[PDB]
């Protein structure tokens, strides 16, 4: 009895441990919806004309807007798991508890996050609205530090610039980059010494607001072949990939997701050569969701 | 107070005209403004 | 009955000056026991997570894998020590016991530094790949560019080719797989004063990047940077003669050992204890201290490092 | 009654030694009381050790000839000044601060500074007076110029700091008091107000590269018991330039009760003349190899 018990602490562990290797849970959305296998959206858009008069009658109006409805829904699975080998199982277990929590754990947001990611880029490569931007002719030239703060930021301007005229508020929004350029190396943005309270980080691993946005990050970014993110293509039509590519621009309420069941994990004994086993899953996962606009950077 | 858009109606006024006179219209420029009244 | 007590503080003080000071007790694994002299914990080399229909049941992969985890244990016991007099210790009571602390706190962690780095270098002399599974190793180490090292001592001069070095270290990782988030690359004390200049010319600047409250760096391909001891390996084992000599793994021409989380393991027996003891034939009292126990043990993979040629 | 009025100063002069006082902190010291002398370990911060369930450890014990090396006053330190008592009323107050001022602060004034000064001397001989910057100061003038290569210094400080295996993550530069502009100048040519640099709060600027840093006028009684020195042979002297450091518990020294103090008549000239007293004196410990830098 009591040695299943221990598997509803492990299972609060985990949860709690999804957190603090989170990387998107909020800045993107998410639903509770039960049985659903798929879910689905509004598309739309933002536009207005000329008024009523109590003559004639209001129904012509809407021929040119093209109302659009959107839906995805789940893919295979999601999750890993891990094989015990535990007598300790049962107790002793403060240590180890903590060590295979952590393992699967970060784990599953490690694959959550390219899934919700490179798919972005993916809804400015196609030809959303669109977007790109950079600094001159390479990287090759350009390296020193505190230049690597400069032209980036000075990309940011511009980058708030196209988040105006297709609208969207400016309320509240992310970017995502890659922990080397990481913080405009925070040189160029801080070129003062002992205060992060002036740069208002109260934990949750976030610097506090830049013009535009916000800025933080986790490492890189892949998943998709673990879609199209081609790192290794230069151009081929499409420069939004990686190798290029540049720390991220999230728009307004562009993507998120539905999920069944929450997380469940199941525990188990296959003997074939063996100790023991846990299993825990998550059943969602997604790209998607017609994006208002987007984009990135570039060197060339 | 920046705006967002800057078209509508009434636009009403030669928006559209590059010119034609009426050296106040619209995309010629940003410099419009007001005040209270 | 204070006699004793003088004692009782004593440990505490070392246990707490000793956590405040180290390159370790993060950047590894720690496990725990009780009475167990010995220990086992599982490795890194195979996981993720994914997604299927319900088409095909894995571990086709993980049957093709060598080992899953191996145990370790207990290497003698561990303390450093010295002979006191007892009256001028007992009074004197913030003063004498602040120089006590510190005197203690500084050998735990020489001593801690000296065995994670040995067991890190020690890593690598086997020669277990060139045999089965392609991927399953593994290991090894070193890029080495320099044109010997022997042309150029300026602060661009060097450390810059190192920072074209372990440009190559990222590309090793994900070749052997693994995760690749924490990674640290300990290194010597010095010649990353070149690389600080190798990064941002001028502009002093020195604080904002490296970070305040840790004497680290946020990274360089990701990466934690430590300036320690050690300039020499830890062969104090870590062999300390040979030029090449089989292991290319070294010494002098030693820089670089970079590793990750879960290559290392250890244990204890308890938190700690102590004990004071009276021998005539060296007069006055001499203190032992019960800690540190079997810090040997390796899981990897990973593990490489970089020196000159 | 008389003394009661001394029995409030005194504390103004306790008080008094607080502040332009530079160490309450940054150096170890020691509470005896009774006694002349005292001691204090040093441990080689060295060794080891995990071991084999056999051996005697007995060369280790050998070796180090450590023993706690024991110090103890140098004559008596104090000075104090001569008045007449028109002043010593307790009504008009203001008294009590000019005098107690020249006595407190003029207390802490020399023993500071020698305690600084034979740090210089830690290496006349034959574990750092390492640096050179570029030639002279002659030739850099203007301050950011002369910034640079200050913090460039620090550096190899922090060099030599380590190898020796001693940290020294502690410290703070004992520095001229002028041309320590250069610090903050190539730090900010930007500012202003130096004011908040966040936290030279209390008389202490916060983390340099590594280290810690104050700074502060005298220091002239860089001075060695051997100062004036021009180069001769040690150019450990004063004006090769600035450049003085150290770490955690290079010395101390030691007290005895306390300064307490009493005054008399003296019929020489007069109304009444006070006096305090104090035990201190060097500071301590060892070649934990600090010094200074410079340049040629």
């Amino acid at each position: 009895d009591k040695l299943a018990l221990f598997l509803k602490v492990f299972g609060g562990e985990v949860l709690t441990a999804f957190a603090r290797t989170s990387v998107t849970t909020s800045r993107h959305m998410v639903r509770s919806i039960s049985s659903g296998k798929s879910a689905q959206f509004p598309v739309l858009g933002r536009t207005q004309a000329a008024y009523l008069a109590p003559g004639e009658n209001l129904d012509d109006k809407r021929k040119d807007i093209k109302h659009t409805e959107k839906v995805i829904t789940i893919d295979g699975l999601l999750t890993a798991d891990v094989l015990i080998y535990d007598i300790e199982d049962a107790m002793n277990h403060y240590d180890v508890r903590s060590e295979y929590t952590s393992q699967l754990g970060e784990s599953l947001a490690m694959a959550a996050d390219g899934a919700v990611l490179a798919e972005i880029a993916g809804l400015c490569n196609v030809e959303g609205t669109a977007t790109v931007i950079e600094t001159t002719q390479n990287k090759a030239a350009l390296t020193d530090q505190v230049a690597l703060g400069k032209e980036i930021i000075a990309a940011l301007t511009k980058a708030r610039a196209a988040l105006t005229k297709n609208y969207v508020p400016a309320a509240d929004r992310v970017f995502y980059c890659d922990p080397d350029s990481y913080s405009a190396i925070l040189a160029a943005l801080m070129p003062n010494a002992a205060n992060y309270a002036a740069l208002i980080d109260p934990e949750k691993g976030s610097i506090r607001n830049v013009m535009g946005f916000e800025v933080v990050e986790v490492p890189h970014l892949t998943a998709g072949g673990a879609h199209v993110f081609p790192a290794n293509k230069g151009e081929g039509n499409v420069k939004v990939a990686k190798d290029n590519v540049i720390g991220l621009f999230m728009h307004r309420s562009a993507v998120g997701t539905v999920k069944l069941r929450d997380l469940a994990l199941e525990r188990a004994r296959r003997a074939n050569f063996q100790a023991d086993q846990i299993i825990a899953k998550y059943a969602m996962g997604h790209g998607g969701l017609r994006p208002e606009a987007a984009g990135a950077v570039v060197f060339k | 107070v920046e705006v967002p858009h800057l078209t509508a109606g009434g636009h009403v006024f030669p928006a559209n005209k590059g010119e034609g006179n009426v050296k106040v219209a619209k995309d010629n420029v940003i410099g419009l403004f007001m005040h209270r009244s």
